[PDB]
């Protein structure tokens, strides 16, 4: 919605950046397998199957 | 990147006609005439309106102060909706509203300056005959219902039947933006060096340095257009331009259509912007008066201006839904000017 | 609280629609759900109606458990259901925005 170009997510490529609330450049708009997710404690959610 | 820079606080006031009277619940006249009205326990008043792009709508209003509060709710951005930054205040007469903006908040176009359409509706536009009793109560609209805003300007001092309902607008804070590319600036006459201004009997066009000076004495620099710069001298000259010709000190306003005219005053000619060898910028406000040669403007003859007080205030530029990053270190060196500047021998510096 | 009633014969409603709802992912990593008071519009000729139409936003009350099939072998995964379990309260129309 920032840049209004249509670049679709989940590509595992064409990674795209933005200047942050500070000034550092960082990654945005990247989907993740959800099987890799960890909570605040760093324990694996370990989601599987169905 | 760039910086918002206000020379004086935005201000506007509702404008009662001299023939009008405030609503008077205490008296028992069978029917009050063309009194202004702001709702009542008996009667709701609508107040459709859109200032700074944030629409305000309500129709349960019972008293003007509820309108004041409900308007004040929009002054700051929320999790979702944008804020206006404008602050309404009850008018001392009890007649209407005094709009005032410190425009020191936020960093986008909406947070700065005052702008205000007055949408059709406005039962809070306070101009309707209504009547009292017989017996218990009861104040009532004189033939349902109350009149709407129409092409009024129910309280705005004017009328404009064409198109959408009329809107006052009043600029006091301009914006400035850097660019790497070279940028020439439209030259104009100064009442110091670079002489001079040949009148061209009546007709404006003259020489371009004098032509720009002609338009300048209307509202041409009061425009909300963005102002680019590169070399520092661009910046000082441009700040001087806007400081002199670019602000509505009176609290008057553009009102609907863009039809610029001479004013008494937007002008504040004695202002100066300099760069000291220390490297500090300097702004000064001499008590001295100035003169406007014929036939610049308006008037046809010579005219003199009294210098007027200023109150600088400064933030940082940022576009809506944009990617420009705020540049704080620069906004600071200019952040030095934020206090009031009364007429006098003191000279502020960056 | 209307209902499908017997046969599956879908139609336009006033309303099932609640267009102003939004779901976002904040950089903190929290999910966010918001319910703006703002109304929306439905362009012609989507549906029903033939012309434009506007919808009033309606209140919501999230509530969340965990999946499990009948006579099945799928195991409940509690740690995930928790990070989503954060949303269980009511969400009245307003500026508040819930997060996971």
């Amino acid at each position: 919605t920032k840049t209004q170009r249509a670049e679709d997510e989940n590509d595992t490529g064409t990674t795209q950046f933005y200047t942050t609330s500070k000034n550092s450049v960082e990654v945005t708009e990247k989907g993740v397998d959800a099987g890799a997710l960890f909570n605040a404690n760093g324990t694996g959610l370990n989601l599987r199957d169905g | 990147q760039g910086i918002w820079v206000s020379y004086a606080d935005a201000k506007f006031t509702t404008d009662r006609a001299n023939g009008a009277n405030v609503f008077d619940p205490n008296l028992t006249v069978a029917q009050q005439n063309n009194v202004i009205f702001w709702g009542n326990k008996d009667i709701a008043v609508t107040l459709d309106i859109n200032l700074n792009g944030v629409r305000i709508q309500n129709d349960n209003i019972r008293s003007l102060d509820e309108a004041i509060a409900y308007i004040n709710t929009f002054t700051a951005p929320t999790d979702t909706r944008d804020g206006t930054g404008v602050k309404a205040v009850k008018k001392a007469d009890g007649s209407g509203i005094e709009f005032v903006n410190n425009n020191a908040d936020g960093t986008t176009d909406n947070m700065k300056n005052i702008d205000l359409t007055v949408n059709v509706g406005n039962s809070a536009g306070e101009r309707n005959t209504i009547n009292y009793n017989a017996n218990t109560g009861v104040f009532s609209p004189q033939g349902g219902n109350l009149t709407t805003a129409q092409n009024d300007t129910d309280w705005i001092a004017g009328a404009a039947q064409a198109g959408q309902p009329q809107n006052v607008k009043v600029v006091t804070a301009h914006k400035y933006i850097y660019s790497s590319n070279p940028v020439t600036i439209p030259p104009m006459i100064n009442p110091d060096g670079g002489p001079a201004f040949q009148p061209n009997n009546g007709n404006r066009p003259t020489d371009p340095a004098s032509a720009n000076y002609w338009d300048a004495i209307q509202g041409s620099l009061k425009n909300t257009t963005e102002r680019t710069f590169r070399t520092t001298e661009d910046l000082r000259e441009l700040l001087q331009r806007d400081a002199r010709y670019g602000v509505d000190y009176n609290g008057s306003g553009i009102i609907d259509n863009a039809t610029p005219t001479f004013d008494a005053n937007d002008i504040n000619q004695a202002v100066k912007v300099v760069v000291t060898e220390n490297g500090n910028f300097a702004i000064s406000n001499a008590n001295e008066t100035s003169t406007i040669p014929a036939n610049a403007g308006a008037g046809a003859g010579a005219a003199t201006t009294n210098p007027k007080n200023m109150s600088f205030n400064i933030t940082a530029y940022s576009n809506k839904q944009g990617t420009v990053s705020t540049n704080d270190a620069f906004t600071k060196i200019f952040k030095a000017f934020d206090g009031p500047l009364v007429i006098g021998n003191q000279i502020k510096e960056s």
